[PDB]
RNA sequence: UAAAUUAUGGUCAAUUGUUAGUAUUCAUAUUAAUUUUUUUAAAUGUUUUAUCAUUUUAUAAAGGUUUAUUUUUGAAAGAUUUUUUGUAUAAAAUUUUAGGAAUAGUUAAUAAUAAUUUAUAAUUUUGAUUAGAUUGUUUUGUUAAUGCUAUUAGAUGGGUGUGGAAAAAUAAAAAAAAUAAUUAAUAUAUAUCAAUAAUAAAUUAAAUUAAUCUAUUAGUCAGAAAUG
């Protein structure tokens, strides 16, 4: 949409782009390289602020030691730690509710967090991608079926409101004699 | 709440020694003129 | 119970305490007015409550001071009083170490 | 330190470029200040 | 704020001490009790006590 | 150029890189000279396996340094050969007498750096000679037949497909891991039983066998095997909140 | 003003060898009456 | 005017402290996600065929 | 991206069923505060009169 | 506040009637002041409609001089104030070894005076309700004035120096020694005039009025 | 870092534990003034230039600054600054248009003192009531012309003397006796 | 999805809350409490505390009436529960005498203004001159090249 | 420092080497180098001093200003 | 401290002393007539850890927050990513925001 | 016009120059620098599309500005079976120069007006217009500290008026409409104006992967140190 495009730096569409959970981090000497994880738009100006939405955290790509805990005889604890600070709740509001695009290195991290499922590009090179066929796919659903009366619930309380005002303890909000 | 430690104060002058009073000045230490009624 | 306050004679290492590397001999460190130094584990033998803490919320005035100035402008041999350092000989005679 | 002041600090002229400075004036000034000083017990008693 | 040479927001919160390599003071095997007081704990001005 | 200056990375073993003027000078001027109480060979009684693991020819030929010219704490960067395994390195007698620092591969002969001997994880010969035949011939198999099945020892082996030398962990081969470490793949047996290029083939066999059997490939077949085989008896389920 | 106009740093005895040279140097002929039982320290 | 220079070379005694050199536990990623390579396929059998293709 | 868009909703069931509770509670507290400062303005109006 | 919870227990159960008393016992007395050897007559309280203001005074004490106000002329002058002139009245009198000063009378001038007197820097003061003046009797010791120095917070009036409670807490903290020595008078937001010690014991800061010690 | 000492510096990339990352700009540079004119030849007429300028705004010095805490914020709560402004309506001669002259607050931090400042505004007044002097309230809106973003939002006192001066016919305010300050000795005789 | 859910529910270790996924703890934009920030004067969060005069006001815990409220008209509920000192409390407690007086404010105060000097009751131990690098009988060991100070 | 024009050291161009006599009580025959340089299109003349030495003919001169010398009016000296 | 007490600061204490009587002599003078609050008792018996340990058993730490493993978020892609959560490190994440930390 | 404390409550303010009768921010100091040292950079070919077309990819060249630069869903995020809405240009505060005065497509109302509509119009000494330096309002330096002294780079008119917004004639280091790729952060000698290295500067050695570098100047009357 520009007469003379900017060549290394075109994104898909538009001047202020969709929000994206990028994980930038300044390129200097590897020892001095840690990653500014942050929400922001696709199409930025040259720096990381003018469409910065909401600083989201920082990652240490350099695996550090248990020099904050004592020397356990526990392996998985003695292993190096790789640390990151998220903004879990503003990530949920941006990603979940405002729908910002989750880039792939940041996703590679949050996958390790446990927020998001392990990404598309954590490819176990060592196992092939799948083979889809309708006969077996329908034969299974045939075999194991789940009901409308167990699926509509989860649909509701997983994408719509889930605070079930327990019908019994809605009694505490239905007043008594002086106004009943 | 007074993060000035009393335990790290005073500037060291090498060997120059300066007196410090444990409690009160050596003058006001003794009180004979008043315990012994030697007064106008 | 006193804490194990920082920047003692013992806590600090050489290049900080003095301004040369000084051996950490566990025997006969005369410059720390020390005679021997058995080094059992830091906090093993002392009772547990005594481990009060580590205070260092002050100035290491031996080593770094606020608003450093040459004490005596003249003669030029003077810095702040935090620049204690012996004399650097001319070309350094390195013996053979047995 | 010849008086024994462990916690003190004297400043003269605001800076050593401010004239007049001289060994005479320095010694005279600091001793004059130490004279002008009032004790705390004297401050108190003065206030009764 | 972010990814310019002078990042601020990654220090704005508190990150434990990264000792992954020699960032200058042999940070990775040298453990730095006194180096932290004198050196990396920020200060009230040059030389003042560790804040 | 420019990136010559960049320091070589130092990990969690490497102490002082000595990579600048004052970083070497005050240590440069230590003009060591070997005296008869410096001489390592005077001290065979205490350091017998430090004497017996010196690549002496490799040393003298390359270095101009003699077995006699060796201190018991010699800071010079000489070559050794492991007397347990038989790999070659360039290590100074100082960091090997002060610290028991040695072969980057016999570093892990013991299963876990932290609890090194407690492992009652069984040995190699008294447990699985089917590795004793695939391991590369060393004449030290008499001792390695006691390496634990759980050892990270990057042991070299004979492959069966390409016959060549492939080096893998004794644990990554054997499969079993000491209770409570980072466990290894469910199929690491089938993906290190062969060569790094010839370990591909023995795999996709059972993978296409099911594409054929079912007309469809979906990795969920192992899962469904576990549910069609292993019924959970009483797995406590939490009181719902809804 | 500028310290190195009309001439550069006087390199004079840059190693100042008099503080080094020891034509009299104790040898195997240390005195067993004035040197230690090791004959290394006086 | 500061035609002279700094007023102290603040340096720190390197000293190795015995917790950083304490033994880390490791597990090479080729013990969790094994690495192997695909023997060559007909469309790309050679490592010159490969580069001709890419 | 069936799970990846299953979540983009779940985090609207979670970020709203939490903004519900928390704006409820912010108003229950800012209401005590709003009401109390309002009462003080009324009282200082009395003492002024 | 703890010395009243168990001193106000004297409430009977009945909310009883309050007793009528003599025509007046609840009226505030006047403070004694000899009428013949005097600075100004301690004017009564009944004449409370005769009292004018500092700026515009009544016609009282014809026998006596009247202080004048202190209001400059241009831009180039600092704008003095009663708090400035009271501090330099007192400074000059303690420098002249006077006894009574006739010192301007504004609410925070006698504010400063009542707290100085509480702090002992002054042998006494008196408000004759003289709309303009009031008299401060100075205290001496060993020949030298007890008010060692007394400064206004501002040599100007156009510059009010509100003191942060932390500012006022870093005066009573001399290098780790708690020091209520130099007394600082600041007029809070509540239209009270208090020293910095009661100002930081209640964590409120006020306009800076004077420093004194 | 800033709190570190020159020789104790190692690494200008990161800040290890905490603190303030910032570029120690070089304020100490002897900015200069290259005289490109002669003391009698300047291409300006009023304010000649002969030494370096201190440049900026919210940076010049004496450090004047914005202060909202003035008459306006004492009387009115505002949504956004400048909304409500009270003044002596001065100048209305543009038909249906008023010029309201009301003050703001210019605080000098260094001195610890203020000076509020004057400004002749444009203020629409449909129906031409106000006369020069009515103390009026003026509020902001959508713009009304090039220059009037305001409208006469009330009167606080109408110049009743003036309104009757018009009713009688005279000028509601006599005009200033003299003009702006000049430099020429205008010799008015008779 | 179905086969994974089957195996997941077959996993016992599951069915626990992962508090990263389960709730947005504080979804609004602002904290639930003033967190060390500055104050009206700039007294940065350390030089201050919450609850002082800068807070929102606390309001009168009563009603502010005109003329005939508490001036001898009658009495509120705060008039029967209050008790005169002579008659005992309803319920017995074994209050300490010392705390009774303390609570009241009549205890003879023993503060630290009254604390005399803490004297060196026991002479500590004689401090023999520990030798330094400025106590060397011979100006040789104290050269410029060996001794830069006594310790 | 008018002609240093703010930089720490300023380069100029030899023209004349005339000798001026210092200010009393001092005595000498001080070497004043009348130099020039173009800068900011105007070209300028700089009467300077010489404390350095000269081996090769070089109208490259590094005028850095210094204190006062026994010569009245020469604020610039050589590097 | 450099507090200056007015001439009659001690009247409050003095009438409390002139009037306060004691059930018998030993309540009149016992060594714990100074100690009024738990601060007073700890500042007294802090040196005496044998008394402090029993008296203030709360500063003694016994309890804590257990190390509680979660159940894990389930993935739909099945074993084609059942490595994808598994590295040779631990991964520690601390949430921040306006509210926490 | 009352003292009071249930005893350090609310978290560090603190100024280190050898001068030369005396008055006075004013040579010599220290701090931050600059002068000064190659451990941060770097490449060309944007990419799809149905095709001589078209969908996608919008503020670093300067341009000299001090009453100044301001704006949205309709693009996109973005989810359905259809026609679906009212949120935008405005401002407001702060504006330099020794000797200071006049400036101009003009001000307001009408107006979807008037290249010749109406008029006592508007800017200004509360410092206007011209001209001059200058990038405009959380980044520094010093100082115990009001201060003093700093911060970059980005918007330089309209002319077929495309687009959501003209910001659009080459100057990332954003994966750019199929998971390409991350076993990757490395980048050769190429550059901009950033980015303070002399990293134990001199006896005991580097649980390394053995990688770059051979390492130096000052003074010598005052005042550390002098004679030929
Ligand atoms: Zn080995
Ligand atoms: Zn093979």
């Amino acid at each position: 949409a520009r007469a003379i495009i900017k060549r290394r730096t075109p994104q898909l569409w538009g001047a202020p782009g969709a929000p994206i959970i990028r994980m930038r981090g300044h390129h200097v000497v590897w020892k001095f390289q840690s990653y500014d994880l942050f929400v922001e738009h696709t199409h930025k100006r040259r720096n990381s602020d003018a469409r910065l939405l909401h600083y989201l955290g920082k990652h240490c790509p350099h695996p550090q030691k248990s020099l904050w805990s004592p020397d356990t005889p526990v392996a998985q604890d003695r292993h190096l730690f790789m640390l990151t600070t998220v903004d879990v709740d503003a990530f949920k509001y941006w990603f979940g509710v405002k729908r910002c695009r989750l880039s792939m290195r940041p996703w590679a991290l949050l996958a390790k967090a446990g927020l998001l499922p392990p990404s598309l590009r954590q490819n176990s090179k060592i196992m092939p991608k799948p083979i889809f066929d309708k006969e077996q796919l329908m034969r299974y659903y045939l075999a194991n079926r789940k009901e409308e009366a167990t699926i509509e619930r989860e649909d509701y309380l997983n994408y719509k409101n889930s605070l079930v005002k327990s019908e019994e303890e809605r009694a505490a909000e239905r007043p008594v004699a002086p106004y009943l | 709440k007074n993060l000035n430690s009393w335990y790290a104060k005073g500037t060291m002058r090498g060997g120059v020694p300066r007196i410090y009073y444990a409690w009160m000045r050596p003058g006001s230490f003794t009180r004979r003129r008043f315990e012994k009624m030697r007064n106008p | 119970w006193a804490p194990n306050m920082e920047w003692g004679i013992e806590n600090t290492p050489s290049q900080e305490q003095y301004q040369e590397h000084v051996p950490d001999t566990p025997d006969a460190d005369f410059r720390k007015q020390r005679r021997i130094q058995s080094r059992p584990v830091k906090w093993f033998y002392e009772s547990h409550y005594t481990r009060t803490g580590n205070f260092a919320g002050f100035q290491p005035l031996r080593f770094m001071q606020r608003r450093t100035e040459r004490e005596v402008r003249w003669p030029d041999v003077i810095n702040a009083a935090v620049q204690i350092q012996k004399r650097k000989p001319d070309a350094y005679i390195f013996k053979a170490i047995p | 330190c010849a008086f024994g002041f462990q916690h003190a600090g004297c400043r003269i002229n605001l800076k050593a470029t401010n004239n007049p400075k001289s060994p005479t004036h320095t010694v005279e000034g600091v001793f004059e200040a130490v004279k002008a000083l009032r004790s705390v017990s004297e401050i108190a008693a003065s206030r009764g | 704020k972010v990814d310019h040479f002078h990042a601020n927001n990654q220090y704005q919160h508190a990150w434990p001490l990264l000792s992954h390599d020699d960032l200058g003071n042999s940070d990775q095997s040298n453990n730095t009790r006194n180096i932290m007081y004198s050196m990396y704990l920020p200060k009230r001005n040059k030389g003042t006590a560790p804040w | 150029s420019r990136w010559s200056s960049v320091w070589p990375n130092m990990h969690y073993g490497a102490m002082y890189l000595s990579y600048s003027i004052g970083r070497k000078l005050p240590m440069k001027g230590v003009n060591w000279v070997t005296r008869e109480s410096n001489r390592l060979t005077n001290f065979s009684n205490r350091y017998q396996a430090v004497i017996n693991d010196i690549d002496v020819k490799k040393t003298e030929e390359e270095l101009g340094i003699t077995l006699q010219d060796i201190r018991w704490n010699d800071h010079r960067r000489i070559y050794w050969k492991c007397s347990f395994c038989g790999s070659s390195y360039r290590k100074s007698v100082s960091v090997r007498t002060k610290f028991h620092a040695g072969c980057n591969f016999c570093k892990g002969r013991y299963p876990s750096e932290v609890l090194r001997e407690q492992h009652q994880s069984l040995s190699l010969a008294a447990s699985a000679p089917e590795l004793i035949k695939q391991l590369k011939e060393t004449d030290k198999k008499d001792n390695l037949g006691s390496l634990a099945l759980t050892s990270k020892f990057r042991a070299e082996w004979k492959c069966q497909s390409c016959g060549g030398s492939y080096r893998a962990s004794v644990r990554s081969r054997t499969g079993m891991v000491e209770n409570g470490q980072c466990p290894l793949h469910p199929n690491i047996v089938d993906w290190s039983a062969y060569c790094p290029s010839c370990s591909w083939r023995p795999n996709m066999e059972a993978i296409a066998e099911e594409v054929q059997r079912t007309g469809q490939f979906l990795g969920l077949e192992a899962e469904s095997r576990k549910i069609a085989s292993a019924p959970p008896a009483r797995i406590p389920r939490r009181k719902k909140l809804v | 003003r500028y310290p190195f106009n009309k001439r550069g740093p006087r390199e004079r005895k840059s190693w100042k060898h008099h503080v080094l040279t020891d034509p009299p140097k104790p040898i195997q002929w240390r005195d067993p009456k004035v040197w230690t039982k090791d004959l290394t320290t006086m | 005017d500061q035609t002279c220079g700094p007023h102290k070379s603040y340096k720190y005694t390197y000293m190795p402290d015995p917790r950083k050199l304490a033994p880390i536990e490791t597990t090479t990623r080729s013990e969790i996600l094994p690495l192997v390579i695909r023997p060559p396929t007909s469309y790309v059998p050679n490592h010159e065929t490969f580069l001709e293709k890419v | 991206e069936a799970q990846f868009e299953h979540l983009r909703k779940v985090y609207k069931r979670q970020w709203l069923e939490s903004f519900r509770v928390n704006a409820d509670e912010y108003i229950y507290k800012y209401n005590i505060t709003k009401a109390a400062q309002l009462a003080q303005w009324e009282y200082e109006m009395q003492a002024q009169e | 506040t703890r010395l009243e919870r168990n001193k106000a227990n004297g409430g009977e159960a009945l909310p009883q009637r309050r007793l009528v008393d003599l025509p007046g016992v609840e009226r505030r007395r006047d403070l004694p002041a000899d009428p013949i050897t005097r600075l100004f007559f301690q004017h009564k309280g009944d004449h409370a409609l005769y009292y004018g203001t500092y700026d515009n005074p009544s016609l009282q004490d014809e026998d006596r001089i009247q202080i004048e106000k202190r209001e400059p002329r241009y831009w180039t002058y600092n704008v003095f104030t009663p708090v400035y002139d009271f501090c330099h009245r007192i400074r000059e009198a303690t420098e002249q070894r006077k006894r009574f000063v006739i010192v301007p009378s504004t609410v925070e001038t006698r504010g400063c005076a009542r707290v100085m007197l509480g702090h002992g820097l002054v042998a006494g003061f008196r408000d004759f309700h003289n709309d303009r003046a009031f008299a401060v009797e100075l205290k001496y010791f060993q020949g030298d004035s007890t008010i060692n120095v007394i400064e206004p917070c501002a040599y100007d009036g156009k510059t009010e120096f509100e003191w942060s409670p932390k500012m006022m807490r870093r005066l009573m903290n001399t290098h780790g020694i708690h020091n209520r020595l130099v007394v600082y008078i600041c007029r809070t937001a509540d239209n009270r005039v208090i020293d910095h010690i009661q100002a930081v014991k209640e964590n409120v800061g006020g306009r800076g009025l004077i420093m004194v010690h | 870092p800033w709190w570190n000492f020159q020789t104790e510096h190692r690494q200008r990339c990161v800040m290890m534990y905490g603190g303030s990352r910032a570029k120690n700009t070089h304020n100490a540079n002897h900015r200069v003034f290259i005289k490109k004119y002669k003391r009698n030849a300047f291409p300006n007429r009023t304010r000649h230039h002969w030494a370096v300028s201190m440049t900026g705004v919210l940076g010049q010095r004496p450090r004047r600054m914005p202060w909202p805490y003035d008459l306006t914020s004492l009387i009115f709560n505002q949504p956004r600054q400048g909304s409500d402004k009270i003044g002596y309506v001065v100048g209305t001669s543009m038909l249906k248009t008023a010029v309201v002259a009301a003050n703001h607050m210019v605080y000098y931090p260094k001195f610890n003192q203020r000076v509020s400042r004057t400004s002749r505004f444009f203020a629409h007044d449909e129906d031409l009531a106000c006369v020069e002097g009515d103390l009026v309230h003026i509020k902001q809106c959508r713009k009304i012309s090039k220059y009037k973003h305001y409208y006469v939002f009330s009167i606080l006192e109408p110049n009743i003397e003036g309104r009757e001066r018009l009713k009688l016919g005279l000028k509601a305010v006599p005009p200033p006796l003299f003009g702006y300050p000049v430099s020429r000795r205008i010799v008015k005789l008779n | 999805r179905d086969v994974e859910e089957k195996r997941h529910s077959r996993d016992v270790v599951n069915e626990l809350p992962n508090p990263w996924t389960d709730y947005v703890s504080h979804a609004l934009p602002f904290p639930d409490r003033d967190a060390g920030y500055p104050d009206e004067y700039g007294d940065i969060g350390q030089w201050r505390a919450p609850g002082g005069p800068g807070s929102p006001v606390k309001g009168p815990g009563y009603y502010a009436p005109p003329m005939e409220g508490e001036h001898q008209r009658g009495y509120t509920a705060e008039w029967r529960d209050l008790k005169n000192p002579m008659r005992p409390p309803e319920f017995p407690t074994p209050w300490e005498r010392k705390y009774k007086q303390y609570a009241r404010g009549q205890h003879p105060s023993y503060d630290m203004v009254y604390a005399g000097p803490m004297p060196e009751i026991f002479p500590n131990r004689y401090d023999f001159r520990k030798p330094t690098r400025w106590d060397f009988h011979d100006i040789e060991k104290q050269g410029k090249y060996k001794t830069s100070g006594p310790y | 420092m008018w002609f240093l024009y703010g930089c720490c050291l300023r380069f100029v161009l030899f023209v004349l080497c005339y000798y001026m006599s210092p200010r009393l009580p001092s005595s000498g025959n001080r070497r004043v180098l009348y130099a020039v340089f173009y800068l900011y299109i105007f070209v300028w003349c700089v009467r300077c001093f010489f404390c350095g030495i000269f081996i090769l003919s070089f109208a490259l001169f590094i005028i850095e200003g210094g204190g006062f010398i026994d010569l009245p009016g020469i604020k610039y000296y050589t590097r | 401290k450099i507090t200056f007490y007015s001439d009659r600061f001690l009247f409050r204490d003095l009438v409390n002393r002139r009037e306060a009587s004691y059930a018998n002599v030993w309540e009149m003078d016992d060594p714990y007539r100074f100690l009024q609050t738990e601060q007073d008792y700890e500042d007294y018996w802090g040196d005496n850890y044998d008394v402090y340990r029993r008296m203030f058993p709360e500063m003694i730490g016994k309890s804590g927050e257990p190390v509680q493993q979660y159940g894990q978020m389930p993935v739909w892609t099945g074993p084609h990513r059942q490595h994808a959560n598994k590295s040779q490190h631990n991964w520690m994440f601390a949430e921040i925001g306006v509210n926490v930390g």
